[PDB]
Formats: structure tokens, C-alpha cells, sequence
């Protein structure tokens, strides 16, 4: 599941919590949407939402990675986003 | 160690 953010003064306008040691859902260490900014580009386009897993960004894994490693990751992001969300894989999905 | 975990960072 693919989201096309256009990234911004904002930044993508959302919050994630998640990866190593900052496991959102018990059991599943992947990155989680865990809040979701006003007037963000995931609140516009986005589609998003709170509880998503991020796969990836831009492509680039964030399976398994450590928080800062992975919000660099989408902090490394100019105009233009490729976010690869799915839903809770190793946990309750929804 | 600016973003960091048991906490969520906006993006």
C-alpha cells in the first residue's frame, strides 16, 4: 500500500513511533504512524492512518530499523515521497 | 540520539 506524499514546510505532516526498542504494537517492530499532523501531506493525501505500518520510504526498508534511523529516512525526503505503508503484519491487523 | 525511541517524532 502506497501513499504519494508531496513533502513540504510541514514536513510530510505526521508522526511515527516505531523500530527498534520503540516497537509500537507488542510483537510487531515496525514503524507506526502514531500521530498525524494538521494540514500535513498525510492528512491531505496521505490517506493515513494512526497505526499504520511504514514498510518503507521511498522505497528505502524501514523493516525493522532503529527510530532516528528510520525518521531520517523520511526526514530525507525533498517534494516528493514514496511512503510503502501496510497494515499490522505481526500483530492484530487493522 | 535527536530522535529516539519510547518516544514518536514528527517527520
Amino acid at each position: 500500500m502506497e501513499i504519494k506524499l508531496i513533502k513540504g514546510p510541514k514536513g510530510l505532516g505526521f508522526s511515527i513511533a516505531g523500530g527498534v526498542g520503540n516497537q509500537h504494537i507488542p510483537g510487531d517492530n515496525s514503524i507506526y504512524v502514531t500521530k498525524i499532523i494538521e494540514g500535513g501531506a498525510a492528512h491531505k493525501d496521505g490517506k493515513l492512518q494512526i497505526g499504520d505500518k511504514l514498510l518503507a520510504v521511498n522505497n528505502v526498508c524501514l523493516e525493522e530499523v532503529t527510530h532516528e534511523e528510520a525518521v531520517t529516512a523520511l526526514k530525507n525526503t525533498s517534494d516528493f515521497v514514496y511512503l510503502k505503508v501496510a497494515k499490522p503484519t505481526g500483530s492484530h491487523h487493522h | 540520539q535527536r530522535t529516539r525511541q519510547r518516544n514518536e517524532t514528527q517527520v
